[PDB]
């Protein structure tokens, strides 16, 4: 304290450039306006009180047109404007009479504007980007056809994006739209990225507003803009990881590309456009042994590349674009032979490689056999040969006492037995009986059951912090023993 | 009372945090507290709280009262050098000095008309009656002089000049320009530059003995002269008293101590002669402490204020002597107990002064005083300042006393003081740490409680898991229960994957133990039973189970990972365990097939105490470098041959 609000109860609805006609950013009209944005300051502090009672409880929160919350029929993004200098070489000899005296007052008025715009800008910033906040809380509260007055207002603010095309306050017309068709815009507005952005990809040393923006721009309800923009982003976007530790927000923006104006069934032209370019198939090598860029191979790298190949392998064309260009490859290019070639990948010692080989690297190859696979046939025989030792251990390993096992490993053998089953069916051109015996044995023995299988990873301890852990283990052995011969 | 007073003086001493300090601030914080207590009960409360607030006004005053050329000269540079080259006189001068009317002027009209007047001056008053002029300025010679007596112990005389001038006096105000010594660009050389003209009297000593004749003038009533006493050093004429108390005596006292002795000093520097008086000069030097015994016997009404006694002792400059009389008091007696601010306020200053001057506080008198304060805190019913004042305590007095105070566990900031009397007084395995529920590595169990709060939350979970593996080798899983419920929650990045390999380090230790365990139930259930009724399918399976649990298929007993926090004693320790226990189980596993009733899961016949060779060759536990190249590994080809013939 002192606080930056101050002046007077809500019941006034203006601070337009309409009422005070466009004659502005130099004169008394503007001065009424900047102290009006002190007004709106205290009005929206008052409306922060309406969000704290949106939480608690209040009579008829929604009220449009409590207090009415529509009160800006234009928002101004006009000071980012008006040149102040280069009316001042005229100034350098003027003064002789009263038409000069009019002149000289207009330029002294701009030495007034030099203060007033700084004020203005701080104050419309407090005003507008919080109006949006209010709008969004009204949306997450129960829908009304007065949140379609939201449609009425957002439209007037993407046409007042244009007057230029700065961009770090342009979001008061995007993300507001996003709440509407999320709870339930403008083709024109969303073209603006393909206009402005294009000068690069490197020289992402000032591209951070564009990325912020772009995110919420991908929301539309195929875009021709989409194929074009895409040749640069997450084709050549992700190249820079071979020109660098892999990074979150690449794969996240991919997810937004997935959800945009229909791409759901266009999976074919996405996979193609990706396949033509040699990238998105260089990054595979990082998990094999990272040193392509001389970044030393730490198993942290795998943790992110996992999520990457996961978000790929969902979409069946984008999955298939990878198997040929070599997955059986990546396995053979392996870094360690004490942690992918031993019979059971154990949580003890490095649960990094343990999370990885369970989640990916089995479920990816399975999906490739979920198409009633007809293509993958030699590659998959070769891959039972490769891990021949692991197939015979995962059956054998279990006695009726066998500590040092986790629910994770159970999942891995679900995976493994499921794979051998499909392999045999889907070519169409055995000591499992052991593990059936072992599992019955632990079923009839609840004490050895509960005791031997124990938590090891951090995840698992939270599986006991309701004991959803056992729940997992039951649904596990169901499916495991179902698929097992 | 005012337990708010206690908090307000114990926080300053130390939010008890450790930082560099200059302990002048702790006097200023003490004065700031003192003023505000002294207000908050001096306008609300009863009237005994106005005497409580009067005492605290004294306390303020006292903390105010700790603080406060050569070749040929006039008398001005003598006086400067005097004050320069001693500092007990200079302080004495500062003590006595430290603690509105509208008058149209003019006279001499009304006087000639009734009777005589005959010459204008206020020296007509002095040839005879003081009724001869206007008698409503006869008023002013009492009254505005009374204002002047408050002023001179509020400091200055040029202040008093400005009020003398409103008193309708304009030639009796020349006497207050008289008090100036000669300051001149003719006879001083460093006072020739803040003045460029003559100032004062260079017959200042004949001025002093002539303004001293008025201090005794018996035509002068006391309401004029008492300032004329004071202008030549103050005889106590009873109207230099207006406060009449211990300190009002002492000001006027001390004024005369300096005023005798400056003339003496000026007889060395020769500004005293025989043309420099009308009255013979008092060239007796006067003593401070003896005139304090006058003051002390005079006012046993200010012997009841111990703060007024603290005030005295800094002008004596005898701080250990007062501090030793206010703890036991004198010698083994109670007499310090009859002021209720004595044992508090002299406690606070004993701490804080010991850091200023450490000869000034005896340091034994600190020790005795904080103990006296702590017993009175015991009787207060406070128990969250008994820690704060037993930091300063020592292991000689109050060892077990503080043990048993600090037995109760409480608020986070108080646990920081707890630690700093626990491990300060060196008690780590006594009877603090079991009187937490009822009421040497014991205190490490209890020392992982202190780390949860901030500023040691980045070091928290690091030390926790260290201390787990320190007394996991020694052994104590009962106590390992108490680093895992005294476990810091956070260990992610915002505490600082970090530390979540240790979760699995406990689990691969159980894979090792079951292997050791299953050799017991072998000698029981296998090797003393050799009968059939479907018993093959119960004892021949037991032998197989123990073979499936002694190696982790991936890698056993190795860690060095990034889900492990940094240290190479997380790699080594797993290695040292591996080499001591891995050949122990190979010796166990060898008798499970050669001395058993059923030698395999076939009662006769052996092949599988000759396939130990492959099981040391495997990299599932990499037992091919856990037997050294020669002398171990060579002799091991002897060992499985030895036991292959132990089946016989």
């Amino acid at each position: 304290d002192p606080k930056f609000v101050n002046s007077l109860l809500a019941k006034l609805k203006d601070s337009k450039k309409l009422f005070q006609k466009k004659e502005n950013l130099t004169r008394d009209e503007t001065v009424s306006l900047i102290k009006k944005y002190k007004l709106i300051s205290r009005i929206v502090e008052i409306f922060a009180l309406c969000i704290y009672n949106s939480t608690d409880s209040n009579s008829e929160i929604l009220n449009f047109l409590n207090k009415t919350f529509h009160d800006e029929l234009n928002l101004k993004f006009k000071e980012k404007g008006y040149d102040i200098p280069l009316l001042d070489i005229v100034l350098k000899a003027d003064r002789s009479w009263n038409e000069p005296s009019k002149s000289q007052t207009n330029f002294k008025e701009e030495i007034t504007d030099a203060s007033l715009n700084l004020q203005y800008v701080n104050y419309e910033i407090s005003t507008a980007k919080a109006w949006g906040a209010l709008i969004t809380t009204f949306v997450k509260r129960s829908t009304v056809p007065l949140n379609d007055g939201f449609v009425d207002l957002v439209e007037h603010f993407l046409k007042l994006n244009i007057d230029f095309g700065f961009t770090q306050i342009y979001l008061e017309r995007i993300e507001l739209s996003f709440y509407i068709l999320y709870s339930f815009k403008i083709i024109e507005l969303m073209n603006k990225i393909f206009t402005i952005f294009k000068s690069g990809e490197l020289k992402n040393n000032f591209y951070r507003p564009l990325l912020r923006s772009v995110l919420v721009l991908l929301e539309l309800v195929i875009s021709d803009q989409l194929l074009e923009f895409f040749e640069l982003v997450f084709s050549k976007g992700v190249y820079l990881i071979l020109s660098e530790q892999d990074l979150l927000l690449l794969l996240s923006l991919f997810k937004k590309i997935t959800n945009v104006n229909p791409s759901k069934n266009f999976n074919v032209i996405l996979a193609s456009s990706l396949n033509e370019v040699g990238t998105l198939k260089v990054i595979l090598n990082l998990y094999s042994s990272a040193h392509l860029i001389r970044i030393n191979d730490e198993p942290i790298l795998g943790q992110i590349t996992l999520t990457f190949i996961s978000e790929l392998c969902s979409i069946e064309p984008i999955a298939a674009k990878l198997i040929n260009s070599g997955l059986y490859s990546v396995l053979l290019e392996s870094p360690l032979s004490v942690a992918i070639q031993q019979g059971d990948i154990k949580p003890e010692f490095s649960p990094r490689l343990h999370n990885i080989w369970s989640n990916g690297l089995l479920s990816i190859v399975l999906l490739l056999l979920s198409q009633f696979g007809i293509k993958v046939l030699p590659e998959t025989c070769l891959f039972v040969s490769y891990f021949g030792k692991q197939i015979k251990s995962t059956i054998y390993n279990w006695g009726d006492n066998k500590l040092a096992v986790s629910s994770s490993l159970i999942k891995e053998t679900n995976q493994l037995v499921l794979l051998q089953k499909m392999l045999n069916l889907l070519n169409y051109q055995h000591d499992k009986k052991r593990l059936s015996a072992a599992l019955s044995k632990f079923l009839t023995h609840p004490k050895y059951l509960n005791s031997r299988i124990i938590p090891t990873t951090l995840e698992e301890q939270q599986q006991l912090e309701r004991l959803e852990f056992v729940k997992g283990i039951s649904r596990d052995i169901k499916a495991l023993q179902d698929s097992l011969f | 009372y005012q337990t708010e007073r206690f908090t307000k003086f114990s926080d300053t001493l130390k939010n008890n945090e450790q930082n560099p300090i200059d302990p002048f601030n702790i006097i200023r914080e003490f004065r700031s507290a003192a003023g505000q207590l002294a207000l908050d009960l001096a306008n609300s409360g009863d009237e005994s709280n106005v005497i409580s607030s009067k005492d605290w006004e004294l306390e303020a005053r006292f903390w105010h009262l700790v603080e406060l050329l050569h070749p040929y000269n006039s008398r001005g540079l003598f006086e400067k050098k005097l004050m320069q080259d001693n500092k007990q006189l200079y302080q004495i001068w500062i003590v006595m000095v430290w603690l509105p009317k509208n008058v149209p002027t003019s006279k001499w009209l009304n006087s000639i008309t009734s009777g005589g007047l005959k010459s204008c001056d206020l020296d007509f008053p002095l040839r005879e009656n003081t009724n001869v002029l206007d008698v409503k300025d006869k008023e002013e010679d009492h009254i505005f002089f009374k204002y002047i007596y408050e002023l001179i112990l509020a400091g200055a005389i040029d202040e008093a000049l400005e009020e003398a001038k409103l008193s309708d006096n304009i030639s009796i105000c020349m006497i207050l320009c008289g008090i100036q010594e000669y300051l001149n660009p003719v006879i001083d050389t460093q006072i020739a530059n803040e003045f460029n003209t003559q100032q004062g009297i260079k017959k200042h000593s004949l001025w002093r003995r002539t303004v001293y004749s008025l201090s005794q003038q018996a035509g002068l009533d006391p309401y004029e002269r008492a300032i004329y006493s004071y202008l030549s050093g103050a005889i106590p004429n009873q109207e230099v008293l207006q406060y009449s108390d211990w300190e009002s005596d002492l000001h006027i006292h001390l004024n005369q101590i300096l005023q005798t002795e400056i003339e003496n000093y000026l007889l060395e520097n020769n500004q005293v002669g025989t043309d420099e008086l009308i009255l013979p000069l008092p060239s007796h030097a006067l003593t401070v402490q003896e005139v304090l015994n006058r003051v002390a016997s005079r006012h046993p009404s200010e012997s009841e204020h111990p703060i007024r006694v603290l005030m005295a002792s800094v002008i004596l400059d005898s701080l250990p002597s007062v501090i030793h009389s206010s703890v036991e008091g004198t010698e083994a007696s109670n007499d310090i107990i009859d002021k209720p601010y004595l044992l508090r306020i002299v406690t606070h200053l004993a701490i804080c002064l010991d850091i200023i001057n450490p000869g000034s506080v005896e340091e034994v008198d600190k020790s005795k005083l904080i103990t006296t304060y702590i017993s009175l805190l015991k009787l207060q019913g406070l128990y969250e300042n008994i820690p704060i004042y037993a930091t300063f305590l020592n292991e000689s007095d109050c060892l077990e006393a503080c043990s048993f105070i600090l037995s109760s566990l409480e608020d986070p900031q108080v646990r920081k003081k707890q630690i700093e009397t626990i491990n300060f007084l060196r008690l780590p395995a006594s009877n603090i740490l079991r009187r937490t529920t009822q009421r040497i590595d014991m205190h490490l169990i209890y020392g992982v409680e202190w780390l949860i709060e901030g500023k040691l939350y980045v070091d928290a979970v690091h030390s926790i898991i260290a201390l787990s593996r320190r007394f996991l080798l020694n052994g104590r899983v009962k106590a390992l229960e108490q680093f895992m419920e005294r476990n810091n929650i956070g260990e992610i990045c915002k505490n600082y994957e970090n530390e979540d390999q240790f979760l699995e380090e406990i689990t691969q230790y159980e894979h090792l133990i079951k292997g050791i365990r299953e050799y017991e139930e072998w000698q029981k259930s296998v090797s003393l039973l050799s009968s059939e009724s479907n018993i093959p399918t119960l004892i021949e399976k037991l032998q197989g189970f123990s073979k499936d649990t002694f190696e982790l298929i991936k890698t056993f007993l190795v860690d060095l990972t990034s889900s492990n926090f940094a240290d190479s004693a997380d790699y080594e320790i797993l290695y040292e365990i591996r080499a001591l226990y891995t050949p122990f189980l190979l010796m166990e596993l060898h008798k499970k097939l050669v001395e058993a009733a059923k030698l395999l899961k076939i009662p006769k016949f052996i092949s599988e105490a000759l396939a130990f060779t492959s099981l040391v060759a495997n990299e599932n536990d990499k037992i091919y470098l856990l037997f050294q190249s020669s002398g171990k590994l060579k002799e091991y080809l002897d060992l499985v041959a030895r036991t292959a013939t132990l089946s016989n």
